[PDB]
């Protein structure tokens, strides 16, 4: 079992700012991570996987970036539609764990 | 492509609930379907996945006995038996669609059901 | 970022890098094999670094024919993989490109016995020194196909028997909505009867079977079964649903599965392509769709390929 | 023996 502690929980940024969010793990999962958006209330969807690769229709301002085991997710330029509370999830292992969400506010 | 979820209500704590998720746009040997659940005012946690293609079933600790995941082949629906359910089972509870050949994030989710107990 | 594979034998005294594992066939070529060994000279006093390719056809009896060899002396004696090797490990490594030849076999996995690639390097000062498990590093490397990028024809296939009782035939046809199919998608089969004899349509039978040619074994991997008659003198027409997966499929011993590094779960053998117009195993697929008869046969088969889409 | 991962620098 893999904690993925997540910081930090929650951050200031207005628009054109840049954002990172760094996703710590227990153990090397390689680099099988994804990241998910989560408007409130709405369901979460899906924005980097394998701790890189953007899926397809994502906006050129999300990217992912691994080293050693701090994977990060890097928004370019945050948009006024960014703002949601961000999940990193390692999937190499089972039980599969998620972590703790980071919020972004103005 | 799209999923979407019901099954959600108030519960007796020890009885039981069912919750369902409908596909369309995809197939369940295909894909990989997954409950996430999230209680109010936290953060997301998976609860169970199942992969039809190969007949594996797969729980998390915190649900591990009670909850049980299962798909109808012919109509692609997933369920989650919940049996004996406890205070901290409320929550908001997401389908969730990732690809068998090969798992590469969760991609496609429901707008999911509250489940209240 | 990127990554690459390392190894290392008991001694610790010899390291071998991969930037891949699974390397691929076009059918009309094979990709290389490029990779950089990293050497320790000293304790190498030997003075001869081998590597060496291989493809083993170790299947069952047991035995075991190397259906193809290759070898490479790296020290003493370039891909953009190759240089990044190399400038990460400074000054001594030196590098093993290997090219599989066209019409080897696919990296298969009969079910639990198959073929698959095997990458070994070693150091000595003859290559009739003996081979040590004290010295040797190994990795088991897969060589596979990925589905063609340009449809095919539909596979429409027909049949009429002419029954001597009778004195007008069961035309009949059977057609798959592609020829290609993807792992976990599902099949379409279109069943056509058109009855004019006095015989009646009992029971038709669907099923999806493996063509395993090592170098034929068959064994039907997805089924289906309906009791939809024709009635004489009439007409039918219904579109039945197919997929084959691996669930129920576990049982069968021999069944060839996409080959494994080490024992992973792998879906059933993708379909190997032939070279234009072969030693190893050759596995294809087709449908068929059997009609008894009653007043008892009729089938026709449909070759179709089930094979992976190209990695994004 | 096992296999790793490692960085292309």
């Amino acid at each position: 079992d893999i904690q993925m502690t997540q910081s930090p929980s929650s951050l200031s940024a207005s628009v054109g700012d840049r954002v990172t969010i760094t996703c710590r793990a227990s153990q090397s999962v390689s680099s099988a991570v994804a990241w998910y958006q989560q408007k409130p209330g709405k369901a979460p969807k899906l924005l980097i996987y394998s701790a890189s690769s953007l899926y397809s229709g994502v906006p050129s301002r999300f990217s992912g970036s691994r080293s050693g085991t701090d994977f990060t997710l890097t928004i370019s330029s945050l948009q006024p539609e960014d703002f949601a509370t961000y999940y990193c999830q390692q999937y190499k292992y089972v039980p599969v764990t998620f972590g703790q969400g980071t919020k972004v506010e103005i | 492509v799209q999923l979407v979820e019901s099954g959600g209500g108030l519960v007796q704590p020890g009885g039981s609930l069912r919750l369902s998720c409908a596909a369309s746009g995809f197939n369940v040997y295909s894909s990989s379907i997954h409950w996430v659940r999230q209680a109010p005012g936290k953060g997301l946690e998976w609860v169970a996945s199942i992969s039809s293609y190969y007949g594996y079933t797969y729980y998390a600790d915190s649900v591990k006995g009670r909850f049980t995941i299962s798909a109808d082949t012919s109509k692609n629906t997933a369920y989650l038996q919940m049996n004996s359910l406890r205070a901290e089972d409320t929550a908001v509870y997401y389908c969730a669609r990732s690809r068998q050949f090969w798992y590469s994030g969760l991609d496609y989710w429901g707008q999911g059901t509250l489940v209240t107990v | 970022g990127t990554r690459v594979f390392k190894k290392a034998s008991p001694n610790g005294k010899l390291t071998v890098y991969l930037g891949k594992r699974d390397f691929v066939d076009h059918i009309d070529l094979v990709e290389p094999v490029d990779g950089v060994v990293l050497v320790d000279p000293e304790y190498l006093k030997e003075r001869r670094v081998y590597v060496t390719l291989t493809c083993a056809f170790r299947y069952g009896r047991t035995f075991r024919k190397d259906l193809f060899v290759a070898n490479v002396q790296s020290f003493p004696p370039l891909t953009r993989l190759q240089e990044r090797l190399i400038k990460k490990l400074g000054e001594h490594a030196y590098p093993f490109t290997f090219e599989i030849p066209p019409n080897l076999p696919c990296s298969v996995t009969l079910q639990p016995c198959g073929v698959d690639y095997e990458v070994k390097a070693f150091c000595a000062e003859n290559l009739e020194e003996k081979i040590h498990k004290r010295n040797s590093v190994r990795l088991v490397i897969r060589k596979v196909q990925y589905a063609p990028e340009r449809p095919g024809p539909q596979p429409t296939a027909e049949t009429t028997r002419q029954f001597l009782m009778s004195d007008k035939p069961l035309h009949l046809e059977a057609s798959l909505d592609k020829e290609i199919y993807y792992h976990g998608e599902p099949i379409s089969v279109n069943v056509h009867v058109t009855n004019n004899t006095n015989k009646t349509v009992k029971k038709i039978k669907i099923s999806v079977r493996q063509y395993a040619d090592i170098c034929q074994y068959k064994c039907p991997v997805a089924m289906e079964e309906a009791d939809d008659t024709v009635a004489p003198s009439s007409t039918f027409c219904k579109v039945y649903t197919l997929t084959p997966f691996l669930a129920n499929n576990r049982e069968k011993r021999g069944l060839a599965l996409d080959g494994k590094l080490k024992h992973e779960d792998t879906n059933l053998a993708s379909s190997t392509l032939l070279r234009e117009g072969i030693l190893g195993i050759i596995v294809s697929y087709k449908v068929k769709v059997k009609l008894v008869v009653s007043r008892s046969d009729v089938a026709v088969e449909l070759p179709f390929t089930l094979m992976h889409p190209k990695p994004k | 023996e096992n296999t790793v991962s490692t960085s292309l620098g």
